[PDB]
RNA sequence: GAGCCCCGCGGACGCUACGCCGCGACGAGUAGGAGGGCCGCUGCGGUGAGCCUUGAAGCCUAGGGCGCGGGCCCGGGUGGA
RNA sequence: CGUCGGGCCCGGGGGAGGCCACGCGCGCGUCCCCCGAAGAGGGGGACGGCGGAGCGAGCGCACGGGGUCGGCGGCGACGUC
């Protein structure tokens, strides 16, 4: 046997938008591929920024 | 311009082939030098003792800088301190052996978890058999079988460790990069000792197997792998 | 556009068929009759399809032309081929190889024409 | 076209190293720097059909199965049985007495001639003595005895390949529905070739065996087990 | 000091991207929590040029099978909307 | 004084075996030898990781990125498979 505390093995993070918004799914594909096939972490950050809830994507004021 | 692309591609292929055999020759000659060395300290550890005896005086050898550790107890009902120190030593399984550099701190560590482990000082041949038969490495935290030198140099190269004999030299002759190579190797998952071990509870000195044995670790390894 | 239609119809459609651990779809121009973006016969701006001829003999092939995207009446062109297996197969490979008309469904169409002509051929008892 | 110039002392290892090989084959001096048909054109066959027909071979298939299987990976080993190397048990030498264990001659004692190329054992007996003809047998299904007779200076005719002993089949030519059973060929005839070959090969071993005593009685017997002896304790 | 393939007209599958593929580690569990359920029942909006007196539901069955399982499909019979 | 000690076994010189994953030029260096008529200049050896300037192919054998045979035998309807 092995003594691994298996409670933390599964990291909880968004794999995809929880919505069913069709255009959202499309650009999720687009940027998933982009961040896969490019070395820019900007693409990765935007990709993961397409996933979280509206509460975690607060609206930006103009000012 | 098609023949131009073809000759360029042949250029690249020949360059890589040539580099490959240059590397192969490098590791070949490096292994030859390592063998010439390995003979040397053995011959010395013969001859200074020989010559001190001829002088009638004593020649103590140094305590070995390297030890091999194997765990001999399960995981049921383990005191938190022993459990933690074992997790430090990467001995998370039963029969889950790993190497260790020796010093006062490490020896005190071993004195803490005396009953749950069996250890000693392995020789060259045991190290070779162990590392060849059950050598697995941590690459991207994944246990990958050591089946190619390039797979080694992918991650151990930055310390100059390329061929497998470089690992062996770093290990047996505990060098500058011992910690990195040691942590790189996945802990060795081993069989159960063929023929039993005649006791598991008591310490090795009192007839059991818990604790330390200077050389019989090699007999235990042969019965082990 | 195409990818929209794919995702809007990918799991709800009159032609989609979900059954006991498989999925299929029955669009008129659906090569492989499988619910895929690549083999879908409706969303694609350029689409192929091979079906048995109206009578008991031959193979018809349907090509979606370019200009009539919004007019289904004249969006497709159908021509039936009533020659032997080899010449028809060569012709249909010629369609998509020389026209570059979605040169991915090539041997999918090849296989569908071959199977259609085989089924067409009478069965020995 | 010379030999390898390098004696294999153990498989995979050469008796000399790369530098010695360089010296022996002399690549110090021979160092070199640098350096159909798919379509047959048949005649016209006119007239007014001008233009010879370029007939292409390897015609495109007229049918393709609906699916296929991807090709296997490459194996780098596992050669076909035709060129498997043939191992011989050390206890087996031309002219020992063997004992049959599976075939319809269970327990018979036969004499052992050359080993066939396929690995099968080409053995025979004195048909006149034990009714065992020229017959192939497997080295794994016999027990080797220590009793050896010298069979040097005898001739084994060349036409004794495994192909010669290969079982012949007749059925079923141009018969699909089995209603008239083929009531012939069931009796495997012994063609005269086997007879003459058997006679010629035994004629030279009958007198040789007649020298040492009671070998006739030895070979006539059939091996068996009694409520006493046990095979492991026995010495063959 | 330009050879821009070709005697050929040729060339496996794939990619429901909520898909497919590769690698490693791991797999106990009451109370309790979560996910998936092409598990299941009843009714409604759509959809299957669905099924149905040449036999629906239902029930029976030493019949054949699938699914790890929830269960399901088909054979035979009875039955008659 | 001793070390089947080390110094890529520092080195050199010589004579009727083993080991080398040592073996294109030309030139440039580094070291060594000869005459050295300044112990100058030339003559030669050994080593080099040094220097503007393209490429072996052609067959096999396999302890080589997870098994194949280009091996074979017997039996078959009213009793068996
Ligand atoms: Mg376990
Ligand atoms: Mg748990
Ligand atoms: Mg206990
Ligand atoms: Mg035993
Ligand atoms: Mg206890
Ligand atoms: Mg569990
Ligand atoms: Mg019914
Ligand atoms: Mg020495
Ligand atoms: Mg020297």
């Amino acid at each position: 046997g092995v003594d691994i505390r298996h409670n933390k093995d599964r990291k909880v993070r968004r794999k995809e938008p929880k919505s069913q918004d069709i255009y959202l799914r499309l650009l999720v594909k687009l940027y998933r591929f982009l961040a896969r096939r490019t070395n820019s972490t900007f693409n990765q950050v935007v990709l993961k920024r397409l996933f979280m809830s509206r509460t975690n994507r607060p609206p930006l004021s103009l000012s | 311009n098609f023949a131009e692309l073809k000759i360029k591609r042949l250029r690249k292929k020949f360059a890589q082939k040539m580099l490959r055999k240059a590397r192969r020759k490098l590791i070949y000659e490096k292994a030859k030098h390592y063998h010439k060395e390995y003979r040397q300290m053995y011959r010395t550890e013969i001859r200074m003792a020989r010559m001190a005896r001829k002088a009638g005086n004593f020649y103590v050898p140094a305590e070995p800088k390297l030890a091999f550790v194997i765990r001999i107890r399960g995981i049921n009902g383990v005191s938190p301190k022993v459990r933690k120190v074992l997790q430090l030593l990467r001995l998370r399984q039963i029969f889950n052996g790993t190497f260790v550099k020796l010093n006062k701190a490490s020896i005190n560590m071993l004195r803490i978890v005396e009953p749950y482990i069996a250890w000693g000082y392995p020789n060259l041949k045991s190290v070779n058999e162990l590392i060849y038969k059950r050598g697995y490495g941590k690459i991207n935290k994944k246990r990958i079988a050591l089946t190619d030198n390039a797979l080694i140099a992918r991650s151990l190269g930055k310390y100059g460790i390329i061929c497998m004999e470089d690992l062996i030299h770093e290990i047996y002759t505990v060098g500058k990069r011992f910690k990195e190579a040691n942590n790189f190797l996945w802990p060795f998952k081993l069989s159960s000792p063929r023929g039993g071990m005649k006791k598991k509870t008591t310490h090795f000195v009192e007839g059991g197997d818990a604790g330390n044995r200077e050389d019989q670790i090699n007999r235990l390894i042969r019965r082990m792998n | 556009s195409a990818h929209l239609q794919w995702m809007v119809v990918r799991n709800c459609s009159s032609f989609l068929i979900k059954r006991n651990k498989q999925t299929y779809s029955t669009e008129p121009n659906n090569l492989k009759a499988r619910n895929s973006f690549r083999y879908n016969g409706l969303i694609h701006r350029k689409t192929v399809g091979v079906e048995p001829a109206a009578d008991g003999k031959g193979v018809v092939v349907v090509i979606k032309r370019r200009s009539g995207q919004r007019k289904p009446a004249t969006s497709y062109v159908r021509t039936t081929i009533n020659k032997n297996a080899r010449a028809t197969l060569s012709s249909i490979r010629h369609m998509i190889r020389k026209n570059k008309y979605r040169p991915d469904l090539r041997m999918a169409a090849i296989r569908r024409a071959s199977a259609i002509l085989r089924s067409q051929k009478p069965v020995m008892v | 076209p010379h030999c390898s110039r390098n004696p294999v002392l153990v498989r995979g290892i050469g008796r000399y190293s790369r530098s010695a090989m360089y010296s022996r084959k002399a690549m110090y001096k021979r160092k070199y720097s640098a350096a159909v048909l798919a379509t047959v054109t048949k005649p016209v066959g006119g007239d007014k059909n001008g233009g010879t027909r370029v007939v292409k071979l390897r015609k495109m298939p007229r049918y393709y199965p609906t699916e296929d299987v991807p090709r296997k990976l490459l194996s780098h080993g596992k050669k076909p049985f035709s060129q498997h190397v043939r191992k011989l048990r050390a206890s087996i030498t031309p002219g020992t007495i063997l004992i049959i264990l599976t075939g319809r001659h269970r327990g018979k004692r036969v004499v052992f001639l050359k080993q066939l190329a396929s690995g099968l054992l080409l053995v025979t007996g004195p048909l006149v003595l034990n009714r065992v003809p020229l017959r192939r047998t497997h080295q794994k299904f016999v027990i080797a005895t220590s009793t050896k007779i010298d069979i040097s200076n005898v001739k084994i005719p060349k036409h004794l390949t495994d192909a010669y002993f290969k079982k012949k089949k007749l059925r079923k030519p141009r018969h699909q529905e089995g209603e008239i059973f083929d009531t012939e060929k069931e009796k495997y005839e012994i063609t005269e070739q086997r007879k003459i070959d058997q006679k010629a090969v035994d004629s030279q071993i009958l007198p040789k065996i007649k020298a040492i005593p009671q070998l006739q009685g030895y070979l006539r017997s059939v091996f068996a087990l009694t409520n006493g002896i046990y095979p492991h304790k026995l010495v063959f």
